[PDB]
């Protein structure tokens, strides 16, 4: 209540650990204390991980960095790469969606789920790819599904 | 030497052309007397000719040659040397800036107002900048930075505490202003990699003056209050990039009394 | 002033806080009577009001008819101030009056700054909206014994911001046009919340959903007339001006010009695939055209901030021959839309000579390299 | 049909229009009443309020206690080109900075108490036509013309006498004025008008 929560970080007690955990799910600022909090990379990692993944607004740009934090920690590592993989994808989907003049600003609602959140790959390239014929991203989401099929492909 | 290797030639016919071509080549390598052998300072007015430029020809190549090998060997001042005779403005600047940007970054106590790396700084602003400046506007901005903040050394020490602040603010990197350190937060990973290592001493620096300025006063308009401010916002700053920094939050020590 | 009204001498203020306006006409060298032109009474609500009663002499006219009255009652000292809103002003007249919160004696008022008013004409004296970039910003002392107030008018802008969650009323009273720069304006604003910076750029790119439409109609949308009156406004004062007299502007001007249109060209270049790409393809053709203009007044200031930098006086008066007439009555604008030989001609002679100074000097050739 | 040109076009027309809105002031406009956007209330107008309060600044009170003695008169105003605020009482005068406040000026300069202060325009052509702004004060014996300015290299107020005294022990100058042609008008509780010429001598002009 204080905003003392820095000081959260020093305290040893064996209660303490305890206490984030249960906390855990601005709580985020529990979070970005309890990674910080663990020296370990293996649990560090694990909590940035459901810190981008959790459903609390959080930017993608954010969401990105606890990825690039939690990448740096480095089969978690096959969840975070992927997820590192298709936030990209949104990134890059998002960043045309400003050059596109296509679109109004009151449909700001895109980017709102755009940075919101990671999405379904289907619901990225149905939804968002073809609708706004971006090819490029829509190849390279198909990437990293790994489809195969040539005639789709080509 | 060069006058000897030049007899070469005298035998007319290539061979021997290359031969003594190499040999001229071979004696500016190890040699390493750029300025008398290739030559030395614009004063724009291009290159005052070395030794083999009055006998001239193949002599930008043996530049990039020998530059290149001074990279290697981190002769730093010889690929500055050699970049400009090069004539790669935008080179030279950015090879400038890293040796001007460490160096910076360190321990006080030294910078004699007449020689070094930052003189070596002051020289080639002058002399560049104002002239057809072909190199990136980034890469001068750095450099304007990083001879701003020498000033700020050469003042800062030998008095002048209040002159000090006047010109780390007009850097417009350390939050004066309100709580805005946050968005200082925000433009410091932006920050390009030479400044960002500097930022150490700028914060210190800044209460250190901060410190003595604001010395407590004996015995009326006196608004200490600011020059308070500041230190604060500075150690919010400094509170929140510890971690991307060295790891000298101590100043708190100078902070406290 | 005559520049406010030619016709209007004096404007007289009654205990009641009636206003009385006289014109005159002045000769060489004679005066003539005043004439009762118009008055106005107070808003008790309308007209037999005693709301302003009584009405002290600490009461004044601002330039461009705005109102402080100072009212003592026979229970308390109260503060009124109207301003008439320009905006709407744009044909009929209407005054905005409020109370205000001073509340002590009122000793004396002041205008601490120059005035607000356009022009030096009574045509478009009052639009504050065109030199609302440009004018300072209005601050008013108001003294009391005890101590000094500061008021600040609100600009257009602040009006805007308000209504950024209903943005209607702004555009009843302004117009679609006014809104749309308005709110390009916030958008590129700096310090600004996201939310504010975001709805409006919603606004200025979508309007109002299933409300407002932003659009061509078989004339331009309303975002075009925004975004150039924007960029109108801004130039405005150095357009027309002779750039060469030493540069008639200052490096400080300078580099705020080039700030600012440098932040609206990113702005445009960021968001032009939305603008381009027949009353569709016209407004495409206009957006195309203003954007090529931003990015082309950058590069004309950039050029300057260039030359600001030194020796550029003295180069100027060796290099001046016959074409030198043209040259010194070149306007900005000329720079603007470009006299691009002659500028290729010095800026090789800051280049050849000495002046240009290191990272200066490759710039130019660069930019000759592209644009010349 | 170039886009350039084109730009040009639309905002040289613009501007056009502009600079021809309609005239602040028709009588016209008001004739059946007058249309009002009237709030008793502050801050009634919520998104329209014309005006609004930044701050509020008292007094300095190292100010005010060298103004604790006055049996006689006391007076202030606020200099508008200065955006200085003046404070007479009795004899004395103080100016004091808006932005400041700490920073203050006093005259100790007059023997007697001080009818009227005002801020006037130096004339075309005398020695001081330099000068940004010139000091008028009046007493009951003189009137004192001193010349203000801001130092570039401090940027503290200068103050400078220039000697121009002027004798009007009858007049009790009420009232001060200046035409920006330099000229000085100012009635005493004598009747309507009179005006001073600095290059002493008064004239009345409304004739004696």
């Amino acid at each position: 209540q204080v905003d003392l929560a820095d000081k959260l970080l020093q305290v040893a007690s064996p209660f303490l650990e305890p206490h984030l955990v249960r906390m855990a799910k601005r709580y985020m600022d529990l979070l970005w204390r309890y990674y910080e909090k663990n020296r370990s990379f293996s649990n560090a990692a694990r909590v940035l991980s459901r810190l981008a993944d959790m459903h609390t607004e959080i930017s993608l740009q954010q969401r990105l960095e606890y990825i690039a934090r939690a990448i740096l920690s480095a089969e978690f590592l096959h969840e975070l790469e992927e997820k590192m993989e298709v936030a990209r994808i949104q990134l890059q989907i998002q960043e045309t969606l400003q050059r596109q003049y296509s679109h109004h600003s009151s449909v700001q609602d895109a980017v709102s789920q755009l940075d919101s959140e990671l999405m379904d790959i289907t619901k990225l390239y149905g939804e968002f790819a073809d609708p706004f014929k971006l090819a490029e991203c829509k190849l390279a989401i198909i990437h990293c599904a790994g489809y195969s099929d040539p005639i789709l492909v080509q | 030497a060069l006058q000897y290797f030049y007899f070469l030639r005298d035998e007319k016919d290539s061979q021997g052309e290359n031969m003594f071509l190499r040999c001229v080549s071979e004696l500016v390598i190890e040699s390493r007397e750029f300025d008398m052998i290739l030559g030395k300072l614009e004063n724009d007015g291009s290159r005052k000719p070395g030794v083999i430029d009055k006998f001239t020809s193949d002599t930008k190549p043996i530049i990039n040659k020998v530059a290149s090998v001074a990279e290697n060997k981190g002769l730093f001042e010889e690929a500055a040397k050699l970049y400009d005779l090069a004539k790669n403005a935008d080179k030279v600047l950015e090879l400038m800036n890293k040796l001007l940007s460490p160096v910076v970054p360190q321990i006080s106590a030294p910078q004699s107002n007449k020689e070094r790396l930052k003189n070596m700084a002051l020289s080639i602003a002058e002399r560049y900048r104002a002239q057809g400046i072909s190199a990136n506007k980034f890469v001068d901005s750095t450099f304007y930075l990083l001879l701003d903040l020498i000033t700020f050394f050469d003042e800062y020490h030998s008095g002048h505490i209040d002159r000090a602040f006047d010109i780390i603010e007009r850097l417009k990197l350390v939050p004066l202003n309100q709580e805005s350190v946050e968005e200082r937060v925000a433009a410091f990973r932006n920050f390009s990699d030479e400044i960002r290592h500097n930022l150490s001493e700028v914060l210190l620096a800044t209460m250190n003056i901060l410190f003595t300025q604001f010395k407590r006063l004996k015995g009326i308009e006196d608004r200490d209050s600011q020059l308070r401010s500041q230190a604060r916002t500075l150690i919010t700053f400094a509170g929140m990039i510890p971690y991307r920094t060295s790891g000298d939050t101590n100043a708190r020590l100078v902070q406290m009394e | 002033e005559n520049s406010e009204s030619l016709d209007c001498q004096l404007l007289a203020v009654t205990h009641a806080g009636v206003r009385l306006y006289f014109s005159t006409c002045p000769f060489r060298a004679r005066p003539n009577t005043l004439t009762l032109v118009h008055v106005r009474l107070p808003p008790g609500f309308s007209a037999s009001s005693t709301v302003e009663k009584p009405s002290k002499v600490h009461r004044a006219l601002y330039s461009k008819g705005i109102l402080l009255m100072a009212a003592s009652e026979n229970d308390n000292d109260i503060l009124w101030c109207v301003n008439h809103d320009t905006f709407p002003f744009q044909k009929p007249m209407m005054e905005t009056q409020m109370t205000a919160g001073v509340d002590g004696h009122s000793w004396a008022l002041s205008a601490i700054d120059t005035p607000l008013n356009k022009d030096h004409i009574p045509i478009t004296d009052s639009p504050v909206v065109v030199q609302q970039h440009m004018l300072p910003p209005k601050k008013f002392v108001l003294l009391s014994a005890q101590g000094s107030l500061m008021f600040h008018k609100l600009r257009p802008v602040d009006q805007l911001r308000h209504l950024l969650v209903e943005i209607e009323r702004f555009f009843k009273l302004h117009q679609e046009d006014q809104a749309c720069a308005t709110c390009l304006i916030l958008a590129c604003s700096t310090c600004d919340r996201e939310v504010s910076a975001w709805a409006t750029r919603a606004f200025f790119r979508y309007g109002g959903e299933a409300q407002m439409r932003f659009t061509t109609l078989p004339v331009y949308s309303g975002k075009h007339n925004g975004i150039c009156i924007y960029f109108s406004r801004i130039m405005g004062n150095i357009w027309d001006a002779s750039l060469v007299v030493e540069s008639s502007v200052p490096c400080q001007l300078l580099e705020s010009v080039l700030q600012e249109l440098k932040g609206l060209q990113e702005f445009l270049d960021r968001n032009s695939q939305f603008a381009g790409g027949e009353a569709q393809l016209s407004e495409k053709i206009s957006l195309q055209a203003i954007q090529q203009l931003v990015r082309k007044s950058y590069q004309a200031l950039a050029l300057w901030k260039l030359l600001c930098e030194h020796q550029f006086t003295i180069i100027v008066a060796e290099l001046q021959k016959e074409l030198q007439e043209q040259l010194k009555i070149t306007t900005f604008k000329d720079l603007v839309i470009r006299d691009k030989e002659l500028t290729g001609a010095l800026i090789a002679s800051l280049i050849n000579c000495y002046i240009r100074d290191n990272a200066a000097v490759d710039g130019i050739s660069l930019h000759l390299q592209d644009i010349c | 049909q170039e886009a350039l040109e084109n730009a040009g076009r639309l905002i040289d027309r613009q501007l056009q229009e502009d600079r021809m809105y309609p005239d602040l002031s028709e009588l016209l406009m008001v004739s059946s009443g007058m249309d009002m956007d009237y709030p008793l209330q502050l801050l009634s107008v919520p998104n329209l309020p014309e005006i609004s309060s930044i701050r509020r600044v008292p007094l300095p009170p190292e100010l005010v206690e060298q103004f604790g003695h006055m049996q006689c008169n006391c007076m202030m105003g606020v200099f508008p080109p200065i955006s200085r605020a003046w404070l007479t009482i009795d004899s004395d005068i103080f100016m004091w900075n808006y932005e400041d406040g700490g920073d203050l000026a006093y005259f100790d300069g007059l023997s007697e108490t001080i009818l009227a202060v005002g801020l006037v325009k130096p004339k075309a052509g005398i020695f001081q036509p330099h000068v940004r702004h010139l000091l008028v004060l009046a007493t009951p014996v003189d009137i004192v013309i001193l010349g203000l300015s801001y130092a570039n290299l401090s940027g503290g107020m200068q103050l400078l006498p220039d000697p121009l005294s002027l004798p009007t022990d009858n007049t009790y100058l009420l009232t001060i004025t200046s035409t920006d042609n330099g000229r000085i008008f100012l009635a005493g509780k004598d009747g309507c008008l009179y005006e001073v010429a600095y290059q002493k001598i008064n004239h009345s002009k409304s004739s004696l």
